[PDB]
């Protein structure tokens, strides 16, 4: 019998990990997009910059 | 009929001027590309002052030189051509201001577009004008119901209070504003001028087919009779969209220093940092984060600083400014937003999740917040409501707490089916505006745990329930709350009763 | 009569410069031709630099040229041949005829940066435009005149599906098709063409329904920054002149937005956010309001949108949809079950789904149904898992239902008449509201599962009910 | 300001809000000063601009000068040169998070990138370090173990972790103070908290004295003896 | 290639790489003082390799069928596609 | 090393370090000699210079070069074009990493990106 219970809250426990971890990708996937755009917007800011001060 | 030939030929005799056409401005185009044109002469120009084209075109002289002067477009640069003549108005850009304004629909310059003939100005203001100093000013004791249920609850509007509405594409935003605009159908049909409440919406950027929707969806409900609207669409020249809300912003100037009280409703500031950014990359000028000019902060600061309560002295005039922010997938941290949060008296969050979810409108409470709000609420809104968002954050609190599934005491239990309650209560359908007396009952309720023995989906023909009730029954209530806006012991005791009674059913 | 000859100044890739004489300078937006030995060259007045000379970019390859040469002048924008004449004529950007059927013996031409049309003309209601799919008129259904972004890769008969509305829209509103391959894959674009012949919505010697216009993958960002535009152009016209709703096929708008900020790029200006064009909003702007619904007619837009890069807070597809009203979802999973089109029921949405819009009853029925889905949906793990034993009376008569529509949202289509045999429907929306109506009150959850795959209508669900009870017995 | 600290020789508040819009100021002009753009957007004149307006804040030997700047964070990055620039030429540090507000809890302070020059065992008090050393332990130790909060929860902790999280999240409604200055957002008068009772009550919390306390009687509260109160008044009503 | 492909013949071309190309046309535009666009690449680079690709085809029975097809080496960096070229 | 070896005829090893040195301090000029900057910060002109030096670093039908090249990898980035066009110029690559230094293990080779040609 607690071995049942045993398992029953493991896969309760696993179905919150997935919850959790699906939900947190989420938000990182998010934080990964702005990040990816600014490093792109940054560097390409840069490149007008050395283009700006030209003769 | 041949009557607009008459006044058409009344209006080719003033074009008297060609008698005294003696222009002291223009001077040729030395170049005109990339939504911009050097423009060589004009040696008496002015600073910002609005000349314009041989081809009809107008335009902002924006930067001199020593040389020549860079005047940006007010349009397509197909119709600008080369080595051309380009008179000068003699004026700082200025855009007709009135009481004939109302109904109409214009452009950023004021030229109508509904096709209804010419505009009954009662002046000309600039757009540039100064925000008014910390002296003529006064802290905001007068509310703006805006008809909306947890709005007016939750986050209660000062009649000057700048408050943002931020939120994510189709997430219900623009209907707030709408719905704002129709309560106020309740004043403008009465008579005090200082309950009424004068409604500009400018929308920008966006499609002319939305805007012609929202015009005839004003004019189903009768708000145009108090409603002037900015056309600034996708179509037309960046310029246009960037200077068309420092237009309506004139208007709202026009209205708020004749004493009278007006809201203006910004849509979107968002596609405005789109075509500023546009012009000054097109000026050459070097961007910062995320590609935008650093002085963008000053533009929506320099905008939404014309929008306060104006003191006694002044004629107690108000200015109430609502901003709206699309942001992209809920961020809070780009670099536009976090300019206008830091602007802004206050935000009004629209989560996208609980629209997904169909609960429109989506507030999120713990991140909408008005700071002096408080001072100007209703006085029986603020008597029944302070419990109110502690019982709401409590809510929240073992809203996450409780998806676990595991099973809880009667306390959180309690709050958990009373907040359930309150959730699905604060819904509302679109173009269905709430009055204070109408609104009273429903938080009096909500508060006092009634709604806990009704079903959940119950709520919703519940509401409309109980509000017929009331009209028909307890009349007298209604207009004890619309005459004080302030609830005695004894009209608690008797709304009350009123409750109870049909919450036996 | 006066030949504004013009002198090549400067040539830099598709950049080209050009000096005139003395006060006879284009506007901007001016066609100038140049005759090469291979045809004539294009050229596209956008900057105006002074001193009697300006900047254009090109319309196709800038090999060879000598500068010096005679530049012609043609005054106006690119002229463009419309009317009947150009229904199944294969045209490029320039407005010729690139069929190889001889020229387009067309009356008017016309320029292709006209201006969108104004605030009073705009139809101050949107109504559903009934395209006759099923799937389409029931969930997200299209604005007359408005935006639809369409998802969704190649192979899930997407062509099938944009073929299937061209036949539709021909024999429900009788207007046309304007398809507009921007940056369109040229063998694809063979394969495009070679279809649409053998499915009959172009007739060769008849009257095809339909008018192209493929700016390839091989042409300067000059003519794919412009070949949207000449198909704008040519669905005015049938607006405009016609009085019709007319439909104007898109693919890509996502190249379109590439080849706006490439023509920014060559022409020296500060990119903006992304590496975008910063007058991506006005060339959207441009583009969008030029499609509209007038008092003479419509035209609605159907154009596809690639996601890149999986990112929808990029600005190009955070700005294409600022425009879209509906979206329509091609997923793979629908045409893995064998389904004909490969709508997806959950994603398709419209801002046109409302009961002020498509009447309280269609609104309802909606509802029911995406309820019902959802529902589905989320039991669709259990129901593997661990079976109907779990479902209630409730649940399995619900998952009985969303069953039957999920077989009845397939069509048969009459471009898949070659392809499977069975002749499509266009089936009418009254027809389809009172359908899934029927359906939603449970009227024939007597009738099997295997009676609805790909049927037109109630009417054909009783007449396959009984085609089935036959052979059954 | 420095004429009150030369001229008069007394002790001057200096209250600035906001010193970033000093730098912002100064970024807006330099494009069209003439000056190349610097980095991310700001002038090159930018380290040298805050230097002279900084050194000139200052306590002489003439007169005492004690400033308070209310310092703007670009989109909350820290790494933003601006602020990163104002971090030298100050003495104490306070950050406020977006997400401690977001948990209700104000002030949102940072509890452990505050900084000073102060809190010395020789200068604050021995005692006074040592509690302000563990609670940054504990809270340290709290934010260290939330990932795996975000993904287990507080179940797959060992139990000393988990009292560690428990007493550690007991400390940040503690720190949480009522205002009578945002008293309009409460409806609570401001607790003007002595020291020496709070560091009595930190130690408290250490010890784990009030462990049985729950958490929301450390919400929004005054010194301990307002937990004491709280927690009777939730026993008193939740029963 | 293209002289076999109008031979009414198939011929395979291998293009090994086109991320070296793609380096040498940005050096050459660069030096050139062209204006970079996003990783300082020219703006006509995708106008570059659709210049390219599209040679390769398959021809008709009217021209004879010749077939030229073409198999590009795209080097990604990190295993990324998100890479502009 | 091409004396040694042409005009030499011998077998000779050669040990470069640091070749990253090179094309960072071509970067480090080429702005001043007006060059318009290219991609991450390094000049426009890598895989000519990198190929230029690298091709003449060869072994011939004269004599045997033997090139061992240490090259630094900027904050262990190796899609960095500056590391990831060096590649190309060889056969067998060896490549350290700071996260199996970690490990306190010398030498911190990665056993997987340390591939070869010779690997037959
Ligand atoms: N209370 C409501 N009742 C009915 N419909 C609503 C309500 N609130 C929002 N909606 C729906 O939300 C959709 C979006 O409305 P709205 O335009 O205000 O959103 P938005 O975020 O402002 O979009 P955009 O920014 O593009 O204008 C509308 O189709 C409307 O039907």
């Amino acid at each position: 019998q607690g071995y049942a219970a045993e398992i029953s809250a493991r896969r309760n426990a696993m179905d919150n990990a997935s919850k959790n971890a699906g939900d947190m990708i989420n938000r990182y996937s998010i934080l990964y997009n702005r990040t990816r755009q600014a490093v792109i917007t940054n560097e390409l800011v840069d490149i007008i910059t050395g283009a700006s001060s030209l003769g | 009929k041949a009557q607009p030939t008459e006044v058409s030929s009344i209006l080719e005799e003033r074009i008297g001027v060609s008698d005294e056409a003696n222009l002291n401005e223009t001077g040729r185009v030395l170049a005109v590309g990339d939504g911009i044109a050097r423009v060589f002469g004009l040696n008496n120009i002015q600073a910002e002052e609005l000349v314009e084209f041989s081809s009809g075109v107008k335009g902002m002289a924006l930067n001199l030189e020593p040389g020549q002067v860079g005047i940006v477009l007010f349009g397509s640069d197909r119709l600008v051509k080369e080595g051309e003549l380009v008179k000068r108005t003699g004026n700082i850009v200025d855009v007709p201001v009135g009481p004939g304004l109302l109904g109409r629909v214009v452009d950023a310059l004021g030229n109508p577009i509904d096709g209804k003939g010419p505009i009954d100005a009662a002046g000309r203001s600039r757009a540039q004008v100064k925000a008014p100093g910390i002296l003529p000013r006064r802290s905001v004791h007068e509310p703006v119901q805006t008809g909306l249920k947890a709005v007016d609850a939750l986050v209660p509007i000062g009649r000057g209070q700048r408050e943002l509405i931020i939120g994510d594409r189709q997430t219900g935003k623009t209907a707030v504003a709408l719905d704002t605009i129709l309560n106020q159908k309740r004043w403008n049909n009465g008579s005090d001028e200082s309950k009424k409440l004068y409604c500009v919406y400018v929308a920008v950027g966006q499609k002319r087919s939305t805007v012609a929707q929202l015009v005839q969806t004003l004019e189903q409900h009768d708000a145009m009779k108090y409603s002037i609207i900015v056309a600034a669409t996708a179509s037309e020249a960046a310029p246009l969209q960037y200077l068309a809300p420092f237009t309506a912003a004139s208007i709202g100037e026009w209205f708020r220093d004749n004493g009278k009280h007006a809201l203006i409703v910004y849509d979107d500031l968002s596609k405005q940092a789109v075509a500023y950014r546009q012009l000054s990359l097109l000026l050459r000028r070097p961007p910062g984060r995320e590609a935008y000019p650093g002085d963008v902060f000053y533009l929506h600061s320099r905008l939404l600083e014309r929008a306060a309560k104006l003191s006694e002295k002044e004629g107690s005039g108000s200015l109430t400014a609502l901003p709206v922010i699309e942001t992209q997938g809920g961020d809070v941290s780009a670099y536009i937003p976090t300019n206008v949060i830091s602007i802004t008296d206050g935000q009004i969050f629209l989560e996208a999740e609980l629209f997904y979810k169909g609960i429109r409108p989506a507030i999120n409470v713990g991140l909408s917040v008005s700071r002096v709000g408080s001072a100007a609420q209703v006085k029986a809104l603020k008597q029944v409501a302070g419990s109110l968002k502690l019982f709401l954050a409590q809510y929240r609190e073992v809203a996450a707490f409780a998806q676990f599934g595991s099973d809880l005491d009667a306390s959180t239990k309690q709050t958990l089916v009373r907040g359930e309650r309150l959730t699905q209560l604060l819904k509302q359908n679109q173009y269905s505006p709430l009055a204070t007396e109408e609104q009273v009952p429903l938080i009096y309720a909500g508060v006092n745990g009634h709604l806990d023995g009704i079903e959940l989906s119950r709520i919703g023909e519940f509401e409309s329930s109980f509000l017929s009730y009331l009209k028909s029954n307890h009349n007298e209530l209604l207009t004890e709350i619309r005459e004080k806006g302030e609830l005695s012991k004894e009209l608690l005791a008797s709304l009350k009763s009123a409750t109870e009674s049909f919450v036996a059913t | 009569s006066t030949p504004i000859t013009g002198k090549v100044t400067a040539v830099i890739g598709a950049i080209v410069d050009v000096h005139f004489e003395q006060s006879e300078l284009p506007a901007i937006l001016n066609a100038l031709e140049i005759k090469t030995p291979q045809g004539k060259l294009v050229l596209e007045v956008a900057q105006h630099l002074g001193e009697n000379t300006v900047r254009t970019i090109a319309m196709d390859g800038t090999e060879g040229l000598v500068r010096g040469e005679k530049v012609l002048d043609t005054g106006g924008p690119i002229s463009v041949p419309v009317g009947r004449e150009t229904l199944g004529r294969i045209i490029n950007v320039i407005g010729e005829p690139i069929d190889e059927r001889g020229p387009i013996k067309s009356k008017l031409r016309k320029p292709i940066h006209a201006d969108p049309p104004s605030f009073a003309e705009q139809s101050t209601s949107a109504e559903i435009l009934e395209t006759g799919i099923k799937v389409v008129d029931l969930l997200a259904p299209y604005a007359r005149g408005g935006k639809i972004g369409l998802f969704g890769g190649a192979g899930v008969g997407k062509t099938v599906f944009i073929q299937e509305l061209i036949n539709n829209i021909a024999k429900a509103h009788g207007g046309f098709s304007v398809f507009t391959g921007v940056g369109e894959r040229t063998r694809e674009g063979n394969d495009l063409y070679r279809e649409m012949k053998e499915t009959g919505v172009i007739n060769l010697e008849g009257e095809s329904k339909v008018a192209l216009v493929f700016g390839q993958m091989n042409e300067p960002p000059g003519a794919r920054a412009r070949v949207a535009l000449t198909g704008l152009t040519i669905a005015e016209y049938f607006r405009d002149e016609e009085g019709q709703d007319v439909l104007l096929f898109i693919d890509n708008i996502f190249r379109f937005t590439q080849a706006g900020s490439e023509v920014s790029a060559l022409l020296g200006r500060i990119p903006s956010a992304v590496g975008y064009q910063p007058t991506l909003a006005t060339d959207m702007g441009l583009l969008q309001e030029r499609i509209t619904t007038t008092k003479k007619g419509s035209v609605t837009s159907v154009q596809a949108v690639y996601v890149p890069a999986d990112d929808l807070t990029d600005p190009a597809p955070a700005t294409t949809f600022a425009h879209l009203d509906a979206t329509t979802v091609l997923s793979r999973g629908i045409s893995e079950l064998g389904i004909y089109p490969a709508v997806d029921p959950l994603d398709s949405k419209s801002r046109l789904l409302d009961a002020a819009v498509v009447g309280q009853e269609h609104y309802d029925v909606a509802s029911k149904v995406q309820e019902t889905l959802q529902t589905y949906k989320s039991l669709q793990d259990i129901i593997a898992i661990l079976g109907m034993d779990e479902l209630s009376e409730q649940d399995k008569l619900t998952v009985e239902r969303a069953r039957k529509i999920q077989r009845f949202l397939s069509q048969p289509f009459a471009v898949a008449e070659v392809f499977t045999g069975i002749p499509g429907k266009l089936v009418r929306l009254k027809d389809t509201v009172a359908s899934f109506k029927a359906v939603l009150e449970g009227k024939y959850d007597n009738i099997p599962e295997h009676a609805f795959y790909m049927v037109g209508g109630i009417e054909d669900v009783v007449a396959k009910a009984e085609k089935l009870a036959a052979e059954a017995n």
